[PDB]
RNA sequence: GGUAGAACACGUGGGAUAGGGGAUGACCUUGUCGACCGAAACACGGUCCCCUGCUCCUUCGAGCUGGCAAGGCGCUCACAGGUUCUAC
């Protein structure tokens, strides 16, 4: 049987300056041949800790690692806005080497209302035969938010997609895009289009609307 | 300047083969151990294989035994990973990493590569359509406005979106792609800029899709109102 | 041709509980179980005993143990035998 490493927790959210500890338990004895890596979304992982208790050259002193038998703890004494990543423990005691499930560390922040914008379909897209109207929620916190679409004051369901960015590393905010896709005939069949956003930073749902064919 | 540049990744049919290359610069792989680790989209790091510096000894994962083969060339200073009989489970971003020196560090991977994407699908390649999301004229005369680009109907991943040929970085948000019902991918990239410069500064989004070799430089202009 | 002895290489059968108030032959190989080096997880080449023990005219010295296990050789005891040499 190979050596599996269970990481704990799978996710957490701590404030700036908080002391965050991530544990990693080996299935069996792996000596002190464990390492802690930090990976940004869509980026190459960086070596933070080697040999359980030694920090790699160039890593800030806020990162530390310790070993208690089979348990290995990666600690951040004062969390920074730039410490947003998924952290991984990897054993190098025997082959095949294995990683941990990973701990995605989030940075807790004060509630910030989003900036809501709306974009009608381009003329080029109308030439292509389709029509996608975009709704942008920029720089907010927390990540939870709800977006609804109103076509001539009528709710829509199933015909809208949404995507969420990762946390900025200087403000810890989020950005959400909501795309409502229709055919050219269905887009031209109606008149006014509205995006209604509900977020905790708001006391009332913010609605951004536009009348098609007019600017 | 230790660096690892990877190549050879792309779209492979369900069952084909593919050889990934990992060129090194700033060091010689003959004195280090070279590891391959993969990551499925949205999943954790998965150790694939490893090759040792002075014996050529290889080690593989229980899920890629027999199908995969790791190798290295000292004269060309380049590692290789030949994968055969690829299935949907192998679709992932593959990284090659250097196991650092035993005095400086331990057995940890000090230097890594940017990775290369391998998609195991029988679907076809489609170039994206780029549409401008112009800043609205009726935006309540705010201090900052938003403008962007919609990159729609492409397959497979990924696309590289920049602004002003990589000159505008602050305030840029390139949302992750969303796999829609048509089997294609669609995303947007927006940017917040001072609305007092919409009539002077030219804002252009640059979209690159290497799987289809399609580059588009779409200019974003506000409509007359 | 006899008696006796010695030096060698052997055969067979035995022997080896204990380290700082003192274990070992601190031999060779393999397996093992550990740390750490050589740009070095395996393979290759190495290191990990102050004291103490043993050896030697490296003798204010010098050389031989990271631990364990097995096998071999070695040390020791007894029984003879073999070759060579010596004395009568």
């Amino acid at each position: 049987s190979d050596i599996q490493m269970t990481q704990s927790p799978s996710s957490l959210s701590a404030s700036v300056g908080d002391r965050v500890t991530i544990t990693c338990r080996a299935s069996q004895s792996v000596s002190s041949a464990v390492a802690w890596y930090q990976q940004k979304p869509g980026k190459a992982p960086k070596l933070l800790i080697y040999s359980a208790s030694s920090l790699y050259s160039g890593v800030p002193s806020r990162f530390s690692g310790s070993r208690s038998g089979t348990d290995f703890t990666l600690t951040i004494s004062s969390l920074q806005p730039e410490d947003f990543a998924t952290y991984y423990c990897q054993q190098s005691y025997s082959f095949p080497s294995t990683f941990g499930q990973g701990t995605k560390v989030e940075i807790k922040r004060t509630v910030a209302a989003p900036s809501v914008f709306i974009f009608p379909p381009s003329d080029e897209q109308l030439k292509s035969g389709t029509a996608s109207v975009v709704c942008l929620l920029n720089n907010f916190y927390p990540r939870e938010a709800k977006v609804q679409w109103k076509v001539d004051n009528a709710l829509q369901s199933g015909n809208s997609q949404e995507s969420v960015t990762e946390q900025d590393s200087a403000d810890s905010t989020y950005s959400l895009s909501s795309t409502l896709t229709l055919s050219k005939a269905d887009y031209e069949k109606h008149k006014v289009y509205a995006c209604e956003v509900t977020h905790q930073g708001l006391s009332s749902p913010v609605t951004k609307s536009f009348n098609r064919g007019e600017c | 300047e230790v660096q690892l540049v990877e190549s050879g990744g792309g779209l492979v049919q369900p069952g084909g083969s593919l050889r990934l290359s990992c060129a090194a610069s700033g060091f010689y792989i003959s004195y280090s151990s070279i590891h391959w680790v993969r990551q499925a989209p949205g999943k954790g790091l998965e150790w694939v294989a490893s090759i040792s510096p002075y014996s050529g000894s290889t080690y593989y994962a229980d899920s890629v035994k027999g199908r995969f083969t790791i190798s290295a060339d000292t004269s060309k200073n380049t590692a290789y990973l030949q994968m055969n009989s690829l299935r949907a489970e192998d679709t992932a971003v593959y990284y090659c990493a250097r196991q650092g020196y035993r005095r400086r560090s331990g057995r940890g991977f000090d230097y890594w590569g940017q990775g290369t994407l391998v998609t195991v699908s029988s679907a076809s390649t489609k170039g994206p359509s780029v549409f401008p999301l112009a800043p609205s004229s009726k935006s309540t005369s705010g201090g900052t406005a938003a403008l962007g680009c919609l990159v729609k109907d492409y397959f497979p991943e990924p696309v590289t979106v920049s602004w002003n040929s990589g000159a505008l970085t602050s305030g840029v948000h390139t949302f992750p792609a969303v796999l829609q019902s048509s089997g294609l991918y669609s995303l947007s990239s927006v940017v917040t800029v001072p609305s007092s410069s919409l009539g002077t500064q030219t804002y252009i989004c640059n979209v690159n899709h290497k799987p289809s070799n399609t580059k588009v430089d779409k200019k974003v202009e506000p409509k007359s109102c």
